[PDB]
RNA sequence: UGUAACGGGGCUAAACCAUGCACCGAAGCUGCGGCAGCGACGCUUAUGCGUUGUUGGGUAGGGGAGCGUUCUGUAAGCCUGCGAAGGUGUGCUGUGAGGCAUGCUGGAGGUAUCAGAAGUGCGAAUGCUGACAUAAGUAACGAUAAAGCGGGUGAAAAGCCC
RNA sequence: CCCGGCGAGGGGAGUGAAAAAGAACCUGAAACCGUGUACGUACAAGCAGUGGGAGCACGCUUAGGCGUGUGACUGCGUACC
């Protein structure tokens, strides 16, 4: 059973997410939900929203059984940056990078 | 069993029954060849050459095939003075098979 | 002060090696409340080893 | 280029290569470094070698029983339908009829077939006598042309 | 066809006994290095270590002529600051003798990983008593 | 009538990285580094087929010596000894006898011996 | 950048 | 800077001298298979040689012959919605640029053969334009006047409101 | 319709030939960044390849060697302009 969730655009880096994906790669959704609130992140509170919405879609678009349902798979890959100048000293100028990303959770039964 | 013998400016040490591949062979595919240039000759019992090509022996075999081998990618270069300069080699084979050893 | 040439895929790997993030594991079933919390901090709802103590 | 000619940096002390003006051929949108003006491509023959080698494609014409000569051979009313059964009853897919004396009969009734050119006995030309699958001609019209190519 | 390669699992290694007491050094730590390589065996690989294991027991018996006992010197340096160390012949028996063979094996194998693994084929013994007789040392007369 | 190069620079850059491919960092990667790559393999590949003759050439005359010390007679004694009884036979073969079978080389030695002393 | 400043004076030397 | 004036081990011969006899040893030479030049010449004559000989490292340079790209003629012909160009894999094949078949993606154009003409082939120019990495989750977060708590609003409060 | 903050974003439905054509929209290359499998690596020094080659993991068909991937260990080997 597939059953994927993502969000796409989420506007903290990808490198800082997929260390909190790290995390719950590979485990149940009932472990996975707490050690992401417990989890003293940002991107765990930008994380348990979708694998929340991972759940949902689990019991409502198909069966449901929420205590046997792992996260197989969850993968973040990065997004469009956003590019936005910097001033600096002595008139040169900077480009900083509001990157963005793509988190990617897919929970599973079997 | 096993003889050896020249075929192509190159000595083989062959098994009587089996497929062997050497130099390219001026013979129809479905053709015999034999060897009557055979050093050596094993067995249980072993008679080799004590002068060229002993005395009597002979290698009974078959053509199989007239193919080409794998592709080599020939590059001489020189560093630094502009220079480069590629070329592709297949070289031709002959795969004979044995049929017979005889003493 | 500055790189002589830049590093590759590999070494930027293994130097981000030790930014594993560490798991909590130890979160206590509350006596009273079978609830969750951390060991010696309070519930979510207020329940302290039990014993109700945020009274908000 | 539609551009200026002052240059875009400093000669010296700027990490950036030397350039002098952004209308050179290496930037992006402004270029081009051999550009191709209007020009003349037509290319001088000699009168003996057109001539010639229109006898010799008539020879070619001729070997290849290609070259059709016919009498007097013109069509009757302005219509394209005539001209459809016409060459269809002499096996004519794709022609030359090409005729010493032109009309408005046999012009009009043919302008609007695609594999048939009818042209004047003054305008043949080297494409048109390799261009088409047969040619047939009038007896005025290799009466003239024995006259123009001599 | 191709030629004959060995294989690392499959190669049985004999082992060795050699009392040195009353050589010379190179002369037999030659024959040391020739036997642990295998360059003796029929089916010696370049690269398979191939060859047996040798016990080389009285190392302190061991001897060098002209006046190499009193002149050839161990010279190594630490890595430090300016800490050569030189240490003679004379030194080097009476302090650790294992390092006398050892070394003069050590500089005739070849280096990298394959040259350090069959160097711990070599078991030197400064004096007689070993205990691999578990493992059947036959006596290498040489 | 203008002439685009896209479509031509895709064949000749991955013509290049289909050869570097298996190669470590951005030898695989980067065109640039790649076809630099793929002419010094293309070096290597033209030098070490003449080495190989000489690096199997040394494992046969070091086979055919060990053996031959084994069955009582140096390599140099074996070979002008095959020498003077007319042998033809090459060191590939003789390398190739003296591991699989040590009796027919025995013999072989006895040829060598025989002519020699 | 529109604006390049002036490079930082060389080390002497004369 | 560390032996550091055999490459090293190590050597009383593995040094040096005189004699021989081996053997290793090069991309040399020979053996086998193969390609190309040039000159001869049997005997073929727009083409292979039963042949024969030599020859073939190469920068600047000089000479010969090729593949590929886009567009015009051939071509209102031919391939193609039972799937073109493009993209990505594989497998064959050519001495080389390259070619051919075909799995997938894509969804509507592509063009034999011989000719013609070039904005005709890029890895380099402190090359231009775009994109993306690197140092890097690194330095900093813009005056060392300074914050603390309660209530509120909120999905969320150190910063907002009282 | 459901998660989510009467969000952004997403999964079902539904239109459509196709929604890996969803407005960040035909085709979607490369550098770059990941996840999953196979193999190698924590006593081993160097233009990182190349010649030799073990072992392992897959597919083959003969029943023994192929095909493919990685590549222990070894000879040699100081990039391009």
């Amino acid at each position: 059973m597939e059953t994927i969730a993502k969000h796409r655009h989420a506007r903290s880096s990808a490198q800082k997410v997929r260390l909190v994906a790290d995390l719950i790669r590979g485990k149940k959704v009932s472990q996975a939900l707490d050690i992401l609130t417990y989890t003293n992140k940002k991107a765990a509170v930008l994380v348990k929203k979708v694998l929340e919405s991972a759940i949902a879609n689990a019991e409502h678009n198909d069966g449901a059984d929420i205590d046997d349902l792992k996260v197989t798979k969850i993968f973040v890959d990065e997004g469009p940056s956003m590019k936005r100048i910097m001033p600096r000293a002595k008139g040169r100028a900077d480009r900083i990078l509001k990157r963005t990303s793509h988190i990617t959770v897919v929970v599973s039964d079997r | 069993m096993y003889a050896v013998f020249q075929s192509g400016g190159k000595q083989h040490r062959v098994s009587e029954g089996q497929t062997v591949r050497l130099e390219k062979l001026d013979i129809a595919t479905g053709e015999t060849v034999e060897f009557a240039e055979v050093l050596m000759i094993a067995n249980g019992e072993e008679v080799k050459i004590g002068v060229p090509f002993v005395d009597g022996g002979v290698i009974k075999a078959e053509v199989v095939a007239h193919g080409r081998g794998e592709k080599v990618k020939i590059v001489k270069f020189r560093r630094r003075k502009h220079y480069r300069k590629q070329q592709g080699h297949r070289q031709w084979f002959t795969d004979v098979k044995i049929t017979g050893i005889s003493a | 002060a500055v790189q002589q040439n830049k590093p590759t895929r590999s070494k930027r790997g293994m130097r981000r090696s030790h930014d594993a993030l560490t798991a909590v594991t130890s979160l206590s079933v509350d006596k009273t409340s079978g609830e969750k919390h951390l060991r010696h901090h309070i519930t979510a709802d207020g329940y302290y080893r039990g014993r109700k103590v945020i009274a908000k | 280029v539609t551009g200026s000619g002052k240059k875009p940096w400093r000669q010296k002390g700027t990490g950036r290569a030397r350039s002098g003006s952004i209308k050179s051929p290496i930037w992006r949108s402004g270029g081009v470094t051999f550009a191709a003006r209007p020009q003349d491509h037509s290319q001088k023959v000699n009168k003996k070698m057109y001539r010639g080698a229109l006898k010799s494609i008539l020879s070619e014409l001729v070997r290849q029983d290609r070259l059709i000569v016919v009498e007097k051979f013109s069509v009757e009313a302005p219509k394209t339908k005539l001209l459809a059964q016409k060459l269809k009853d002499m096996a004519l897919e794709d022609v030359l009829i090409i005729t010493g004396e032109l009309d408005e009969n046999l012009f009009l009734a043919a302008r609007n077939l695609h594999k048939v050119d009818v042209r004047d006995a003054t305008g043949i030309d080297p494409v048109s006598l390799i261009a088409f699958d047969k040619v047939v001609m009038t007896a005025d019209a290799v009466k003239q042309v024995e006259e123009m190519l001599a | 066809m191709k030629t004959f390669t060995a294989k690392p699992e499959t190669v049985k290694r004999d082992w060795y006994v050699v009392d040195a007491t009353g050589k010379t050094l190179g002369r037999l730590a030659t024959e040391l290095a020739r036997r642990l390589r295998g360059k003796h065996k029929a089916e010696y690989t370049p690269h398979v270590d191939t060859g047996d294991y040798i016990i080389v027991l009285n190392a302190d018996k061991v001897a060098v002529t002209g006046n190499k006992r009193t002149d050839k010197v161990y010279y190594h340096h630490t890595g430090h600051i300016g800490g050569i160390k030189q240490a003679t012949f004379e030194e080097m028996i009476a302090r650790r003798p294992e390092r006398v063979i050892e070394i003069a094996v050590k500089g005739m194998l070849p280096k990298g990983p394959l040259g350090r693994a069959m160097f711990r084929k070599l078991k030197v013994y400064a004096g007689n008593e070993h205990n691999h007789a578990a493992q059947q040392p036959q006596v290498l007369d040489i | 009538a203008r002439v685009k190069r896209g479509v031509i620079a895709r064949a000749r850059h991955k013509k290049i990285l289909k050869q570097a491919k298996g190669y470590y960092g951005a030898r695989s990667r980067v065109y640039r580094v790649a076809f630099q790559a793929v002419i010094k393999a293309g070096q290597y590949a033209y030098r070490d087929r003449r080495q190989r003759k000489r690096q199997f050439r040394q494992l046969w005359i070091a086979r055919i010596n060990a053996a031959a010390r084994q069955n009582g007679i140096s390599y140099s004694k074996f070979i002008n000894g095959l020498k003077k009884a007319s042998v033809e036979i090459d060191r590939k073969i003789l390398a190739d006898i003296a591991v699989f079978d040590k009796v027919a080389f025995t013999a072989l030695v006895e040829k060598a011996k025989a002519a020699l002393a | 950048p529109v604006y390049i400043p002036r490079p930082r004076p060389p080390h002497p030397r004369l």
